[PDB]
């Protein structure tokens, strides 16, 4: 809407929309397989639903969605709910991967497709990036000069290309904006999309279950921010994790806010 | 930018400087000349190279492109092997080999817009990948006795400078793009079996192709040529040659 | 200069000095040998120069300086450029080492020599520290009472001394301020100097390529700051790191500021 | 207390001449002599430093303020000179085979250079003004240079064949190279043994003082062959011994340090 | 006027008419074909 909004500082604070947004909204948790493994119970979902019922969320409003691993979830995530919580295990051997997952789900991306064979692409601004998903993505790039030949690489000999990814499920790639790059991708197993980073996604909430805060959403090295919906916990079990989430679910959803852009079940919009 | 772009950097009334940036699939082939001396058949006169034409048709990104390639060699070394002065010893007066000091020239031409009226070219440059040329097995068919076989020889061709050239033939004349290649000797050596010669690097000039249809190497080239503004002009390609009537 | 400056708030915001400081300044990266190894290319320096050229930095202004180890670099770091970037890997076993390196290059020091045998020294303020460089430094110190005797140590028995370093290439030693210490140092391989910490060096920018923020520049255990020319990346390759540094070099140089004190190549001033 | 800024300072002409800073600058400052090994050799004593310091004491320089730092030869000192003191004196022997060496040394220490690094393999450099030079240090420097033309080709030299290059230096420990300003030069240097730096000459260094012990004034500091100056801190002496030289330096240290002024930087 | 001059008697957007007046030393040679 191009039009403006007006208001006033004399009007009164309305009642709490909590205890109604719960009813008319759905919640969805994303837990790892490790949780159900350490639990070894078959009714923990109904248990947690009966617990949420005290906090106000009715019976058929909570949902749980298993994901075997961070990368197997990073492979084309699909968050289709009204309030998403993600529980993310920390591992220094997966830091950039579980930061790219954050950069993908916390934010809202507008993605076009890419045809590497017929075209050579480039990034315009500091919000255009190349996000690639699949089972094993090996991405190499050769930057180009004014006459469409190679710079420290041979436009044909793919060994001379510069390797930015090695058998990765989800890669988020930023290159020098203002030059044309020739790409080599495992197109059989991975799809790559030229995506622009729009305003953030206020529907989801990442919870790092272990180590200190490391997620650097912004690809630029200067900022390294910590948003409100990027939480941290210290853990030794998973039942305590889930009881803590259930006990402090009001704060989480107060840190989250329903979306404004559109209705969409993927983690990225498509505009061809 | 497309992999097969065509851009205009200047345009006057009749002429225009057109830039071209295109990928190519050079499929070339050696060809050997074998001259056997008379007598019984135990003496060979020359085993040398001959410039070799090869025309093919490959698939671009949704287009069919006809091509014409011509391989040649320069600066080859002339070896020889003479084991006796009698008519019954196997002798080879002169045979050619390729090493570092030699070069491999490859003229290339296509039916594309870049080579339609190309007579002037600047800003020439190319990115070519390196390949490995391996020799084959040539059985010297002696009249009687044993049958020595020249077998082996491997040598790696690496990209080098680029220039222009003209492919002359009895059918077509082509103002073509000349790709050079330098040689780095490889591990497989060539040796005449049943003879006192072996473990000498290079490539033999008897069967270089190794029973192959061609040697394939992919590349990209980028130039700027003078093309008349009107995209209907044509430069003579075909020929009708009657040269060397004295010969 | 001692005089005062005066100004106004009506005066206008002059044009961007970027795109001229790039022409009239130099940039120098300090990368690890690990990066050259993982790259395995002999033209990546020219590649990055041609890339920077699009960002405005001309050809002969960008420089690269290989350093094999954080400690080998910590041995008398020689920064002589107008804009220095340092790429620093993360290792828990080298946390204090790569923190002392930061503490040394980020800040500006004024150093006098130390003659351990002939004299006995003390610290006066919370910025008068003892920095020791060399290939293998093993330092021991004995505090002394009012009447030039030992406290928990003997003036003669070098084994009673209190060890603070064990074969460390760079050490920054802070001892109690107000008491005289008798030192024992491997002077054959190391030089120790009594230095005072001045205002910060705004010419250098550290970039922790790996794990969580650990650098405690200030020795006091109360601040635990994080300055502006101190960044953090999460990484799996190095070409992505370099493309990132390039695409975001303008933010880096906006986070840095050319020096004020003087022209110097060492990381510390000498005044005898 | 504003740093990095240059502001106008005012004054008058009726103010009185303040007291002498000498006899206090000595106590709050340090002095450092740079003498050759020849001198200690001729002396053949192990207490001459203590002797000279006890003598300095009478002129006001206390014990722990004076320092002596030995160097074996002019070129071995030319290799990365580290003059880090509040007052520096450098005794320098005269030899016709080393005139350029001990002119380059003077040009390097007497003046305060702003040195940026250099990467020969990638970049081709040029000198912009009459103060931009290339100073190379090390144990054996051998420098060759090819001027280039507008289209990045050579001028009496081939960009590839290093032999065609023009040799300006041949196994020198310190070279200060000035080439024609305006033409990109490609270089070849023994980078294994020498480091070369693009240095712009700023205002002089008033903290050092060269003392030529022998022959006449030869030092052509200024590369331009028109000035041929002789600054106040470029001294000369005649010698048949070294004890006389040191006694003279001591007895006239006050004039020396009146000719020397502490740095600005 | 030199011996090996190079002049531009006209100049259009791309082409140009140039005049060349140069000295040369033609070092030529015959060759015979014998057939027995
Ligand atoms: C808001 O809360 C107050 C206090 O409980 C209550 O009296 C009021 O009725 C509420 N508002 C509405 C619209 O019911
Ligand atoms: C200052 O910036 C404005 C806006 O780009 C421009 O029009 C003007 O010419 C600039 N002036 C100077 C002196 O750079
Ligand atoms: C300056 O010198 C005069 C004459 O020697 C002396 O009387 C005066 O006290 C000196 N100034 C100071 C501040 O001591
Ligand atoms: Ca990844
Ligand atoms: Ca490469
Ligand atoms: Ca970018
Ligand atoms: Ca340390
Ligand atoms: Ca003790
Ligand atoms: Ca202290
Ligand atoms: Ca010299
Ligand atoms: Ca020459
Ligand atoms: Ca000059």
């Amino acid at each position: 809407i191009n039009l403006p909004i007006t208001g006033s500082m004399d009007t009164a604070y309305a009642n709490s929309t909590q205890e109604e947004t719960f009813l008319t909204s759905t919640l969805c948790l994303y837990y790892p397989t490790e949780a159900a493994t350490e639990i070894n119970d078959n009714s923990w979902k109904d248990t947690l639903s009966q617990l949420f019922l005290t906090k106000g969320w009715p019976t058929g409003s909570v949902y749980f969605k298993e994901y075997t691993d961070i990368a197997s979830f990073s492979v084309d995530p699909q968050l289709y709910c009204d309030y998403n919580v993600v529980l993310m295990k920390y591992d220094a051997t997966l830091q950039l991967d579980m930061s790219e997952l954050a950069d993908l789900i916390l934010n809202e991306w507008l993605c076009n497709p890419m045809d590497i064979t017929l075209y050579y692409y480039q990034q315009t601004d500091e919000a255009n990036k190349w996000i690639s998903m699949g089972s094993s993505c090996t991405i190499k790039v050769c930057p180009l000069n004014t006459q469409t030949l190679g710079i420290g690489c041979l436009t044909t000999d793919t060994a001379t290309f510069e390797e930015v990814a090695t058998a990765e499920k989800l890669v988020i790639t930023d290159v020098v904006d203002g030059v044309n790059h020739k790409l080599d991708v495992t197109t059989a197993t991975c799809t790559i999309r030229n995506c622009k980073k729009l305003g953030p996604r206020e529907n989801v909430a990442v919870i790092q279950v272990g180590g200190s805060d490391v997620l650097d959403i912004t690809a630029d090295p200067t900022t390294a921010p910590q948003t409100e919906r990027m939480m941290r916990i210290n853990w030794k079990k998973w039942w305590q994790v889930f009881y803590t989430v259930v006990d402090y679910v009001n704060q989480i959803i107060q840190a989250m806010s329903k979306r404004s852009r559109s209705l969409n079940s993927a983690a990225f919009y498509y505009r061809i | 930018a497309q992999a097969n772009e065509d851009i205009v950097v200047s345009k006057t009334s009749l002429w225009k400087e057109m830039q071209y940036n295109r990928d190519i699939t050079i499929r070339f082939k050696f060809a050997s000349s074998i001259v056997k001396s008379g007598g019984l058949g135990y003496k060979w006169s020359e085993i040398s190279f001959k410039p070799a034409n090869y025309q093919y048709t490959y698939t671009r990104d949704g287009e069919e492109v006809t091509a014409h390639t011509t391989c040649s060699v320069n600066g080859m070394n002339d070896f020889n092997f003479n084991g006796g002065s009698l008519p019954t010893d196997f002798v080879i007066s002169r045979y050619e080999v390729i090493k570092e000091n030699s070069y491999v020239y490859v003229d290339y031409w296509d039916d594309s817009q870049a080579f339609r009226n190309m007579v002037y070219v600047r800003s020439l440059a190319a990115n070519l990948n390196s390949v490995i040329c391996t020799g084959g097995d040539y059985s010297f068919a002696l009249p009687v006795g044993q049958w020595p076989v020249m077998t082996g020889g491997a040598v790696s061709l690496h990209s080098a400078g680029v220039t222009l050239s003209t492919q002359f033939t009895d059918f077509v004349s082509l103002n073509s793009l000349r790709f050079r290649f330098r040689l780095t000797v490889e591990e497989p050596s060539f040796s005449i079996t049943r003879t006192r010669v072996s473990r000498l690097y290079g490539l033999p000039a008897a069967n270089p192709n190794n029973g192959k249809e061609y040697y394939e190497v992919a590349g990209r080239f980028s130039l700027i040529s003078l093309v008349p503004s009107n995209d209907d002009y044509q430069t003579p390609i075909t020929n009708s040659v009657t040269v060397r009537q004295d010969l």
